[PDB]
């Protein structure tokens, strides 16, 4: 995967130059937010299973999806789906201490829009529980912390729209 | 890749979100940032004066090479390989890994430079003469890291 660090790096490399002036000390900026990223993860990572039902609750539940018929009707859909939503937290909380996007679109978004269509999972439904994740996360961690998260979960978001 | 990328990927291959000890190792590493830009800053202002009082350690030290054989081109070459490996030494400082320098420079290596019929055992110690020069222009701390990055290099070639 790449990070904030192997990003710059990268750009770089291609210009067989060194790092930049702007380039370092973006670097800086980063090395500075490491704290604050480390503290989001400790307190999602012990939050986990709670987001996750928040979220369900205010977007999932008491709706089409869950009645017979729907995708998320069955015990082992219901449970698929919340193994999804398990995929969403942590990956972007991956990529929010890494400071870069790249591996979502690598391990979660490379065939998703296409395997959802395929198995019938409905995508406007999924973007509006991955919106509500980003809230439920917000209220837990302060705006500071939030509006970094939420890069990420909009991330996801957007590259199930296509 | 770099050390953030190495904790993370642990993590992703459990399964399993950063643990206390993979939290402690990235906070340690934000820690010595500042430094570690430092450092990468005097390679970068130091590269040709590296690479020529090296080139001119070096050629003293071995005068059967195929950059001293009177071929322009050649030595033009090996003089630029010597300033690529710099910049992904301090790559690598910036990174808190050899993972910048191993998937650019170091894997691949011994098959490239055998293609171009470069003896290994030369590389390795022009690889000493640019070692010595850049410890020198830093502090012992500093030459501390850089060193085994120099270190990694010179393994690989043998
Ligand atoms: C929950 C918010 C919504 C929902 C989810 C849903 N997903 C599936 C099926 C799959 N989900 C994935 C996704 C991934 N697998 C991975 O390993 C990764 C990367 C880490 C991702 C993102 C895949 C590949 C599948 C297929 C395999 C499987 O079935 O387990 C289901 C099951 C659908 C079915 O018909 O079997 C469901 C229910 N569904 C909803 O209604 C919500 C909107
Ligand atoms: C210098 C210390 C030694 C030396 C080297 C030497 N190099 C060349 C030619 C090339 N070297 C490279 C190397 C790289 N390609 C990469 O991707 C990387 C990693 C980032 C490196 C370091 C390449 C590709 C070439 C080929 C020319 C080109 O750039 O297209 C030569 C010339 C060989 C020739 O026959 O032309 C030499 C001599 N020679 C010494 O004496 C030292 C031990
Ligand atoms: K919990
Ligand atoms: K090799």
């Amino acid at each position: 995967m790449q990070d904030a660090i192997t990003a710059l790096i990268n750009s770089s490399d291609v210009q067989g130059r060194y790092l930049d002036p702007s380039s370092l000390d973006k670097l800086q900026n980063y090395f500075q937010s490491g704290d604050m990223r480390a503290k989001t993860a400790i307190a999602v990572s012990a939050n986990a299973k709670n987001i996750v039902t928040k979220t369900v609750a205010k977007s999932l539940l008491y709706t089409d999806i869950t009645a017979p018929g729907g995708n998320m009707y069955t015990c082992r859909r219901y449970a698929a789906c919340v193994r999804d939503l398990d995929y969403f937290l942590r990956y972007a909380t991956y990529a929010m201490l890494a400071g870069d996007t790249s591996i979502l679109d690598e391990r979660i978004l490379n065939g998703l829009r296409e395997t959802y269509n395929s198995l019938g999972v409905p995508i406007g439904a999924t973007i509006r529980s991955v919106q509500a994740m980003k809230e439920v996360v917000t209220s837990l961690v302060g705006a500071d912390a939030g509006r970094e998260m939420g890069v990420y979960f909009d991330h996801i978001a957007a590259g199930l729209s296509l | 890749g770099s050390i953030v990328t190495e904790l993370i990927l642990n993590a992703d291959s459990e399964s399993r979100y950063p643990a206390p000890k993979e939290i402690q190792v990235y906070q340690n590493f934000v820690k010595t940032g500042e430094q570690r830009i430092r450092i990468a800053k005097i390679l970068a202002e130091n590269e040709q004066r590296i690479v020529q009082n090296g080139s001119a350690r070096f050629w003293e030290r071995v005068p059967n090479t195929p950059s001293n054989s009177g071929n322009e081109r050649k030595t033009a070459s090996c003089q630029r390989d010597q300033g690529w490996y710099i910049r992904l030494i301090a790559y690598s400082v910036l990174a808190g890994s050899e993972k910048p320098l191993e998937e650019i420079g170091t894997i691949g290596i011994k098959e490239m430079y055998n293609n171009l019929e470069i003896p290994l055992r030369n590389i390795v110690e022009c690889m000493r003469c640019l070692k010595e020069e850049a410890l020198s222009l830093m502090s012992e701390e500093d030459a501390l890291e850089v060193s085994a990055y120099f270190d990694y290099v010179m393994r690989s070639l043998s």
